[PDB]
C-alpha cells in the first residue's frame, strides 16, 4: 500500500537548520510529484514546497516567503523525500506533512498525506 | 493569489440533515477545486477532486458542484463520522491556497 | 491547472523492468492496438493483419472468464513442472522477456487448462442455476 | 501459500523478431505537385507529424543488419513501382532499324575519339504506308557496329526491346517514411558506436522511420544519413573477401556534377500518338561532362578512413587504394542519376593513393549513356529521353563501398578496391538502425489469488 | 435529483453527410441474357426485390444536388466499365493507311453535298505476305485531305489509334440500382415540390435506388424520370450565366429518329481472328437521316416553360430562344445513340422563338459519325461498326439543359440557348432525390441512474 | 390479430421520434452495421472500412464500463455547462439530430472524462480486490 | 498413466455425441473459427469473409445479455409449439444436427424474441437503477 | 418445471452445406525449384505438416459428387493460372507467312504418308529492315494447303494467333492440397464401398486434401488415386445414355509411351529477345511414336469390369466394346502430355472385345500435334516447342471414362464406347471424397434455468 512516514521534527532555535525526511512505499516513487505542506497550530494549511516527478519535469516550487531558505529534494533510489530548512523562524512552527500527488492532468491534487512531523522554532 | 472563501466558517447540524458548503474564489478556478475533510487528531483526506468527480472510498452522500468562481459541496445525509474541518483547494495558480474551512459540529 | 500530475512513460515503456514495476501500467499498450492501385493492397494486407491479430487475442481472452478485465485470477493451480521457481523472486528479480522465454514451451498447455477450467465452471454455474 | 494460481496479464511488453509487410508514409508537402510527377506521391499514405520516438531504458537487443529483413522488401517494391512507371510509357520497338552514322561535326583530334554519332535512318510516320528518313544524334554507348561504308544498329536492339520514358514522370528521390502497421513495433538503435551485429544498449521504439530517399548509386553513396562522431566501417566477417566494406563517414563531401552541352530536343512521330524525343542540334561547343571534388576535403577523408581501417587490420599496415580492376560498365563506374540523366563516371583520380602508418579540384571525366539496364535484368532497358539545356546537380558523398583484395600471403599492404554490386547494400546503409519486432501481449504469470464465485 | 449522470446509448439514429464507394444492383431479369450482351450484366451484383423504402415522419433535411457526391463516382465508374468493355475486343491500328476516295454514286445536286465518300484502299490480309486491296464507304466526318490526285486519310489516326466496337456488346441502357454499403443510408426526398437545394420536409430511407437508365444525350435529355405535376426548373444561382439550367418537364415529347439507308455490312479480315466490319453496298436510295417531333406538343411545352421561367425572372420579360451560338460538334448538336449508331442532329428548328407575356411534325436533319470520342478524352476512340437495314427508334424527350445569355445591359429579353457541356449534368437530373448519409451510433444522454458497485 | 406493422418500424424508424421512443428500439440500428477484378477491390476497401469503423466504436465503448451492454449508467456527473436544460423535456421534446446539434461541441471532452472515470474505477476496484 | 488420448477428442469431436456430452467441450469448435499477385486476393477475400461472419455471430451474441459468456440462461419461456418434446430425452437421446433440422423453422422467431427480452430486461434494470 | 427457458450454445458442432473459395497448399519440398519452373509453386501457399485427419465416429452424412462443387473452382483457377503462365511468354503473331513445303527426306512408301513436312519460308529478323530466309520442319497435322507448286499455311493462322511456350516453364503435374478457410470444414468420406450418391457412414474431418495431381487426359485417366478393394463403377442415371461412366479400377496398368525420333532443336530469332524454337534436323530414322500395354493385365482388368458391370445390367448380357464411333481428334483419341510434348494416340486396339457370361505388348500408334487447344477454347492455341532427344515416359492407367450406347431395342448386348467430353469428369475421380461444410455455432436448447436479477 502507499506509505508516507515523516521524521526529523524537533525544537529548533531561530536561525537554525533542520532536515526532514519522508519515507515512501507502495508506488513508483520517481514518477510522482511530491510536496511538503504544513498545518499551523491554528490549523491553517500552507503549501511549503513541491518537487515534480521524473515524468513531470522534476522542478521545484516554493512560495516567495521561503525562497532562498527552504529546499525540497528527493532520493528516488531509496524512495525518500527530504526537506532542508535553514534560517528557521518561529512562524515555521507547524506539523509538516509529506504528500503524494495523483496521475495525469487530474493529478495535481494531493492524493496521499503523511502522518506529520512537528517543528517548533523558539 | 486566488483567495478561497468558505462559508459558513462554522456550522452545527443534527446528524441526518443535509448541508451545502460554499467556496468562492477570487479568480476563476473553473474546474480546479478539491475538497478535503480533516477530522480532529487526523491528517486531511481527499474527498472530491476537480470540483465534482467522486473518489472511490468517499461516501455517495458527498457531492460537489460549481463552475468558475462559485463551488458547492453538498452532504446529503450527514453522518456522525462526517463532522470535522472542511477545506477547498485550487490548482489553477501558484501559490497553492486553501479556503478557511467549514467546521461541522454535531 | 498547474500541471503537477504524475506521468508513466508510454508505449513499451517498462519493457525491461521487473514484474512489480511492469504491472502498474498495462493499458497504454492496450489502447494502441486498433487505431495506431497496388499500394492499396499493401494497405489492405496491413489492415487485415492488424485486425486479425487483434481479434485472435481478443478471442482467446474472450473465451476464458475474463471478458475485458485485462488482469484476472483463475482457478487452475501452478504445476511446478512448468516453472519450478520461487514466488518471491519472479515478481521483483526477473523481467518479462526472460519469462516469455522461460515458459514458451508450456503455453498451449496452459491455454487448454484455462479453457477447460472456465467451461467446467460455466456448466457448474448452469447446474447451479438449473436446480433453482 | 504454495497453491499458486494462473493469472493472465493483457497488454504486456514483450516482442519477438518477425517480418511483415510495411508501408509508405509520403510527406504531405510533396502532395502539392499534381498527379504523379514522381512515382508514389498520390498512391500511398500522407505522413504524420512528430512521430513518438520514445526511449526504452535498460534494454539491450541483439541487432543485425546483414541478416536483416525489410531491406529486401523495399528493394522488391521499388523494383515493382519502377516497372509500374514504365507500363504507361510508349514501347520503342520500331526504332530497331539499320543506322548509318558518321562523326559529329567537331574538331576530331586523333588522340580523342568521336563520342557522338549522327545515325540517320528510316522510320514510319503515323501513316502506315510512308517511311520518312530522319536523323538524330547518339552516344557511342548506344550504338554497335553492323559488320566501303559504315552502318550501325542499337546495342539493346539485340535481346531487349524496351520502352521510352514519359517526360511527365520524374526520377527524383523523395523522402519515404516506412511505417509498421498496428501491433508491430520498429526498434531503432540509438547507439553512436554500433557496428553490424551486437547488443545495442540504447534502443527506441518508433512507428514510422525517418525520411528515406531511394537513390540509385553504385559507388559513392549520395545524399543520406551521415555518421555521428567518427567514420564508422561495418561489414560481415572482415576476414572474408567476397563481402563489401560499407564505409559510412561523418562529414559530407560535396560533389558538383554537371553537363555543359545545350542538347536541343526534337520530336519524331513514330505512329499514331507515339512521339519519340531525340536530341537534335547541340548549341555551343562539344565538351565532356565531368564531376569535381575538392582535394583538401577528400584527402582528409581518406586520412580518416585509413585510420579507421587500421582498427580492424592492425597498425603498421600499408593501406593503399586502387580503381576497381575490372568488370562491367556499371560496376567499374560511379553510376548515378542527375536531373533525369544517367551519368557513368570514371573514379580513377579518386581511389589512387597509398598510406603508411607514419584549393584546386580533382576532375573526373564522366560519360553519359541513354539506354539503362538498372538491376541488370534479362529483357528490360529504359530509353531515358533527352532533356533541354545545361544539366547541373549538387550532392553529398556520404559513404563508400570498398572491397578488400583476397590475398593469401604474409604481406602488409591491403589493396582496397571499390565495387558496387548489388544496390541493396546502399539501402543497408539506411536500414541498419531499424529492426521490426512483433508485439505479443497477453502474458501469463502465477500468483496467489483465485477467481471468486 | 440533481445528481444527473452520463448514460451512453449505442445504436442510436443519427447521421452525417459523407461519401463512400457504392456498388451496382443490376436487375435479375436482365441476367437471362448470357455473358455480357450488354456491358455490366455479369460484372456487378444482382439486385434485391422490394427495396425497403420507409418513411421518416417528422423529419426535415437540408438537401443539395450541386454539391452532392455520388454523381462524381457514378460518372467515374461508368467511364471505367465503358473502358472495361472494349479492351478484350479487337484494336484497329493498321487502318491508318492513305485512302483514295471519290464521291458516292448519287445525283450530286449543288444544294445537297456529298455526305458519303468512297475510299478504296490497301490493307494487309491475315497472311503477312499478301495485301488485299479492299474498298469501303465512308462519311465526310471521318476523312481529311492529305496535302494531280486526291487521297485522304482517317481523321483520328493522328494522335489516337482506336478500337473497333465489338458486335457482342450492345449500347442499350439497362437499369442500375445504386445501393449503399453497410453503415450508410440513402435519403430520398419525397417532396412533390422540390428544386435543387432547400430543406425537403418529407424524406424516406432506402437501401437501393430505383432503376436508373444510363443514357448519353448532350442536349435534350431522353428516356427518364418525368416530373410530377408542373414543369420544375432548377439551377444554382439563377443570376449567373455559367451554371446550366436543367429543365425537367412532366409530360414526354415523343421523338421518331430514323435513318432510311439500308447500309449492308461486310467483314474484311485484318489478321488472325481480327475482323473489321465495313459498310459495303447501300441498297435502295441515298436519303438523309432525320428526326421528328410534334410541333403542337413542343410549342405547348415551351409555352409551359416560358411561364415557369417567368416565376424566377418576373413577368413582362420577353423570353426568346436561340441555337447555341458556337462550339464543337458535340456541343452544337443533339448528340445521342440510337440502336447502336451515333446521331448528331441539329436543334435549330426547335430552339428558335420569342415569347411575350400576353398535326404536322418538325424535322431535324441529323448526320452520323462513326468514330466516337464521348467524354472528349485525349487518347481514346471507338470505331462504331455499321448496322444492317433501316434503323429507326422512338424516344421520350424528358428534360432540357438550357443556358442563359450573359447580358450586361438594362434589357428585358433573355435569349436562352441550349448547351450540353459536362455529361455529369445529365445524371444530376436523376440523382437529385438521393443523398448518402453515414450512420453514427453511440450517442450520450444524462439521466438519474448511477452504475452501482 | 397479434402482430401488426404499425408500431414495428424498420431501420432508422424512429429517427424523428423523441428520446423516449427512440431508446425503446436501439437494436434495429445496431444490426444493420456490419453485413448490410477491380470492382472487387471497391468491395474490399468498403468492407475493411465497415469492420474498422465497427471496431473503433466498439473499442471506445469497450474501454468504458460498457462492454456490449448497449445502455449503461455510469458514475460521472452531468455538468450543467454542457446543456443546462431540464430533464422533463429531453425525453419528449427534441429528436436525436436536435440533441446531436445541441451537444456536438462538448463531445471529446466528455469522451475523455469517461475513460478516466472508468480507469480510476478500474484500479480502485483492483486495489479493493487485491486486499481481499 | 495420467493423460490419455481417449477422452481428449479433437475438432468437431463430439459432433455425433449427445447434447449433454457436446456441451462439455464447446471451446474446441470455438477457437478454430478465426485462425484456422492474383492468388493473394483469394487469401484476402477468404479472410474478410471469415472475420465478417465471425463478427456477425459475436454481434448477435453481443446484443443479448451474453457478451462472451458462451452459456447463458434467459427469461423467455419455451413455448411447446416450437418443439413439443420432452426434456428427459433431448439431453441424451437425440443429437445436435437432428436438432438443427428440428428447430430451423422457429429460428428468427427466437432471435427476434431474444432482442426484445434483453432490451426489456435492460430498461427494467434502468428503472431499478433510477429509483435508487 | 414446465417453465422451460432458452439457453444458447456458442461453439456447437453442426454444419450446413455451402461453397467458398479454397486455396492451394503446395508441398514445401517442391519449393526448392526456383521461381516457377512449373506453374503455382511460388504463387500459392506452402503446406502444413501432419494434417489432422480425425475420425467423426457415429456420424452419417449424405454425400454427392455430381451436383458437387469444388470441381468447378479447381477447373476455374487451373484455367486462370494456365492463362497466367502464358502472359509472360512470347506471342507468335509474325509467323503467319505463306509457307513453301515439300516432303521430308525419307523412304516415301505409297502406303505410308508424309507425317512431317519440310516448309522452308521467309521471316523477319531482329532488324526491322532485313528478312532472313529460314527453314524448319513441321508435322502434317499443322499445315493445310492454300489452293505446279505446293504452298501451305498454319492451321491456326486462321482466327487465332497464339503464343510460343517459354522453355523455362514445365507442364509437369505437382500435387496440390486444397485447404478450407477458417470457419469451414472439409468432410472426407472414408467408406471403402461408396458410389456417387448415398450416405457415407464413415466420415472424417480434414483441413487440407491429399495431393491431387492435375493431369490432362481425355480417355485413360493417368497417374492418380487408385481404388481400394474392388473395381468400383459410379455414374449418374445408369439407365441414361448421356451420362458418362467414370470407371476407376483398383490395380494400375502401366503404360510406357515413347517417341524415338531424335528431333534436334534450333532457335530462330524473331526480333528483340523473342526466340522461336523450331525442330531442325532429324537424326537417325523416321519411325512412328507408339505406346505399349501388357495384354495380360489389360484383359484381366476388363475381365474384372465386365463382371462388375453385370451387377448393374443383370447377368447373361453380352458386353462388347468399340472405338468411339466418331468425333474430333481430341475426343476420339487418348490425348495426353508426356515430358512436355503432346501425344495423341489411337485407342482402337484396346477397346475392341466382346464378353459372354460364361509376354508381348499391345502397341498404340500415336501421332504428335504442336499447337494445342486444351479445354477447347475459341480464340487460343499453344505452340509447344520441340524438345531434344528421344522422349520416353511411364504412367499408370488408373481409370476409364466410358459411355454406353443409346439403344432403343430389346437387345442384350451393351456396346460400350469411350468418350472424354467435359474435363471436369476427370477431377470428379479425385474430388468425390470431399465436401465442404460451413461451421454454424450458436445453437439453442430449452432447459430449466433463468437469468436471475
Ligand atoms: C570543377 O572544378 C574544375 C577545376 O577548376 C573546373 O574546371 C574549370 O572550370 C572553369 C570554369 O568552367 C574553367 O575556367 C575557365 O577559365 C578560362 C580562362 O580564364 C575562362 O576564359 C573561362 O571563362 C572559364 O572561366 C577552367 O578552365 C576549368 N579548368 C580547367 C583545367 O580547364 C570545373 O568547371 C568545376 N565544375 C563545376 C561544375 O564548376
Ligand atoms: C596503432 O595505432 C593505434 C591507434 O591509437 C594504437 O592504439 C596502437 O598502439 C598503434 N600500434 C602500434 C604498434 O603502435
Amino acid at each position: 500500500e502507499v506509505m508516507l512516514v515523516e521524521s526529523g521534527g524537533g525544537l529548533v532555535k531561530p536561525g537554525g537548520s533542520l532536515k526532514l525526511s519522508c519515507e515512501a512505499s507502495g508506488f513508483s516513487f520517481g514518477f510522482y510529484s511530491l510536496s511538503w505542506v504544513r498545518q499551523t497550530p491554528e490549523k491553517r494549511l500552507e503549501w511549503v514546497a513541491t518537487i515534480a516527478g521524473s515524468g513531470v519535469g522534476g522542478q521545484t516550487y516554493y512560495p516567495d516567503s521561503v525562497k532562498g531558505r527552504f529546499t525540497i529534494s528527493r532520493d528516488n533510489a531509496k524512495n525518500t523525500l527530504y526537506l532542508q530548512m535553514s534560517s528557521l523562524r518561529s512562524e515555521d512552527t507547524a506539523v509538516f506533512y509529506c504528500a503524494r500527488h495523483g496521475e495525469g492532468k487530474y493529478g495535481s491534487n494531493f492524493a496521499y498525506w503523511g502522518q506529520g512531523t512537528t517543528l517548533t522554532v523558539s | 493569489d486566488v483567495v478561497l472563501t468558505q462559508s459558513p466558517a462554522t456550522l452545527s447540524v443534527t446528524p441526518g440533515d443535509s448541508v451545502s458548503l460554499s467556496c468562492r474564489a477570487s479568480q476563476t478556478i473553473s474546474d480546479n477545486l478539491h475538497w478535503y475533510l480533516q477530522k480532529s487528531h487526523e491528517s486531511p483526506r481527499l474527498l472530491i477532486k476537480y470540483s465534482s468527480q467522486s473518489i472511490s472510498g468517499i461516501p455517495s452522500r458527498f457531492s460537489g458542484s460549481g463552475s468558475g468562481t462559485d463551488f458547492t459541496l453538498n452532504i446529503n445525509s450527514v453522518e456522525t463520522e462526517d463532522f470535522g474541518m472542511y477545506f477547498c483547494q485550487q490548482t489553477n495558480s501558484w501559490p497553492l491556497t486553501f479556503g478557511a474551512g467549514t467546521k461541522l459540529e454535531l | 491547472a498547474v500541471g503537477i500530475g504524475a506521468v508513466f512513460l508510454g508505449f513499451l515503456g517498462a519493457a525491461g523492468s521487473t514484474m512489480g514495476a511492469a504491472s502498474m501500467t498495462l493499458t497504454v499498450q492496450a489502447r494502441n492496438l486498433l487505431s495506431g492501385t497496388v499500394w492499396g493492397i499493401k494497405q489492405l494486407q496491413a489492415r487485415v493483419l492488424a485486425v486479425e491479430r487483434y481479434l485472435r487475442d481478443q478471442q482467446l481472452l474472450g473465451i476464458w472468464g475474463c471478458s475485458g478485465k485485462l488482469i484476472c485470477c483463475t482457478n487452475v493451480p501452478w504445476n511446478s513442472s512448468w516453472s519450478n521457481r520461487n514466488l518471491s523472486e519472479i515478481w521483483d528479480n526477473m523481467t518479462w522477456l526472460q519469462w516469455d522465454k522461460e515458459i514458451s514451451n508450456y503455453t498451449q498447455i496452459i491455454y487448454g487448462l484455462l479453457e477447460e477450467s472456465q467451461n467446467q465452471q460455466e456448466k457448474n454455474e448452469q447446474d447451479l442455476l438449473a436446480l433453482d | 501459500a504454495e497453491n499458486l494460481w494462473v493469472t493472465v496479464y493483457y497488454g504486456v511488453p514483450v516482442w519477438k523478431d518477425a517480418e511483415t509487410t510495411l508501408f509508405c508514409a509520403s510527406d504531405a508537402k510533396a502532395y502539392e505537385t499534381e498527379k504523379h510527377n514522381v512515382w508514389a506521391t498520390h498512391a500511398c499514405v500522407p505522413t504524420d507529424p512528430n512521430p513518438q520516438e520514445i526511449h526504452l531504458e535498460n534494454v539491450t537487443e541483439e541487432f543485425n543488419m546483414w541478416k536483416n529483413n525489410m531491406v529486401e522488401q523495399m528493394h522488391t517494391d521499388i523494383i515493382s513501382l519502377w516497372d509500374q512507371s514504365l507500363k504507361p510509357c510508349v514501347k520503342l520497338t520500331p526504332l530497331c532499324v539499320t543506322l548509318q552514322c558518321t562523326n559529329v561535326t567537331n574538331n576530331i583530334t586523333d588522340d580523342m575519339r568521336g563520342e557522338l554519332k549522327n545515325c540517320s535512318f528510316n522510320m514510319t510516320t503515323e501513316l502506315r504506308d510512308k517511311k520518312q528518313k530522319v536523323y538524330s544524334l547518339f552516344y557511342r554507348l548506344d550504338v554497335v557496329q553492323i559488320n566501303s561504308n559504315k552502318e550501325y544498329r542499337l546495342i539493346n536492339c539485340n535481346t531487349s526491346a524496351c520502352t521510352q520514358a514519359c517526360p511527365k514522370v520524374s526520377f527524383e528521390p523523395i523522402p519515404i517514411h516506412y511505417c509498421a502497421p498496428a501491433g508491430f513495433a520498429i526498434l531503432k538503435c540509438k547507439d553512436k558506436k554500433f557496428n553490424g551485429t551486437g547488443p545495442c544498449p540504447s534502443v527506441s521504439t518508433v512507428q514510422c522511420t525517418h525520411g528515406i530517399k531511394p537513390v540509385v548509386s553504385t559507388q559513392l553513396l549520395l545524399n543520406g544519413s551521415l555518421a555521428e562522431e567518427e567514420v564508422m566501417i561495418r561489414s560481415e566477417n572482415i576476414t572474408n573477401n567476397a563481402k563489401n566494406i560499407l564505409v559510412q563517414f561523418n562529414t559530407p563531401v560535396q560533389i558538383n556534377c554537371t553537363r555543359p552541352n545545350n542538347n536541343t530536343r526534337k520530336s519524331i512521330r513514330i505512329g499514331p500518338g507515339q512521339a519519340f524525343y531525340a536530341t537534335g542540334d547541340i548549341i555551343g561547343d562539344i565538351r565532356q561532362a565531368h564531376c569535381n571534388v575538392s582535394k583538401a576535403t577528400w584527402n582528409e577523408t581518406l586520412g580518416k578512413v585509413v585510420k579507421q581501417l587500421r582498427k580492424h587490420f592492425g597498425n603498421n599496415t600499408i593501406i593503399r587504394f586502387a580503381n576497381s580492376s575490372g568488370g562491367d560498365l556499371e560496376v567499374t563506374t560511379h553510376s548515378f542519376n542527375c536531373g533525369g540523366e544517367f551519368f557513368y563516371c570514371n573514379t580513377s583520380g579518386l581511389f589512387n593513393s597509398t598510406w603508411i602508418s607514419n584549393n584546386d579540384s580533382i576532375t573526373l571525366p564522366c560519360r553519359i549513356k541513354q539506354i539503362i539496364n538498372m538491376w541488370q535484368r534479362i529483357g528490360q532497358c529504359m530509353y531515358a529521353p533527352p532533356i533541354q539545356g545545361v544539366i547541373r546537380c549538387v550532392s553529398n558523398i556520404t559513404g563508400l563501398i570498398l572491397t578488400r583484395d583476397g590475398g593469401s600471403t604474409n604481406s602488409t599492404t591491403e589493396t582496397f578496391r571499390p565495387g558496387g554490386g548489388d544496390m541493396r547494400d546502399n539501402w543497408r546503409s539506411e536500414l541498419y538502425k531499424y529492426k521490426v519486432v512483433k508485439i505479443e501481449p497477453l502474458g501469463v504469470a502465477p500468483t496467489r489469488c483465485k477467481r471468486r464465485v
